[PDB]
């Protein structure tokens, strides 16, 4: 995609392109009853994102092969804290 | 649907439809609900009418709307036949 004038680094702690993955879980959201978005005329939509408490952002999680184990299972680098070994 | 235009066009529009029904004594047949057109006419009528809330010029703007778009059909009902009630928007 272009040089970026960078190092070479192992912040991805790999040569290369981690594929990873995002569940973007998705609530097609509501109200009393069931709701759109009024606001142009589209759907309004509501997304699970976990604020982590030393970064200042709210994210998901990156499935990006974790170590010995495939992306399904870096998708839990945060969901082994979601408690459930159960659905896979 | 909600626009915005320039407020020029705001500061005239929203001061002479206050500044025709003032001095005529008209009626303003407008398109009800919240949101649009119907929203800035209601908009012209708030920036007079506790402004300069004058009793000399009441303005009349009567909304049609759908019986049936509307977002709280209930709590409005009363076979009774009169009530001074309320809700909530």
């Amino acid at each position: 995609m272009g040089r970026t004038g960078l190092r070479g680094r192992g912040s991805l702690s790999c040569f290369g392109p981690n594929h990873t993955l995002y569940p973007m879980v998705t609530r097609w959201r509501r109200n009393e009853d069931g709701a759109i978005c009024r606001k142009s005329i589209k759907k309004m939509l509501e997304v699970l994102v976990v604020k982590l408490p030393l970064s200042e952002h709210w994210a998901l999680p990156g499935g990006s092969r974790e170590p010995g184990e495939m992306l399904p299972r870096k998708l839990k680098r945060i969901l082994r804290q979601e408690h459930w070994p159960s659905f896979e | 649907k909600n626009f915005n235009m320039k407020p020029r066009l705001k500061s005239i529009f929203r001061r002479g439809l206050v500044k025709v029904a003032q001095t005529t004594g008209a009626w303003i047949i407008t398109g009800g609900s919240h949101t649009g057109v119907m929203k800035q006419v209601g908009e012209a009528v708030r920036d007079f009418s506790l402004s300069s809330s004058y009793k000399e010029g009441e303005l009349i703007t009567i909304g049609v709307a759908t019986w049936g778009t509307v977002h709280r059909r209930e709590g409005l009902i009363h076979p009774t036949g009169s009530f001074p009630a309320e809700y909530i928007l």
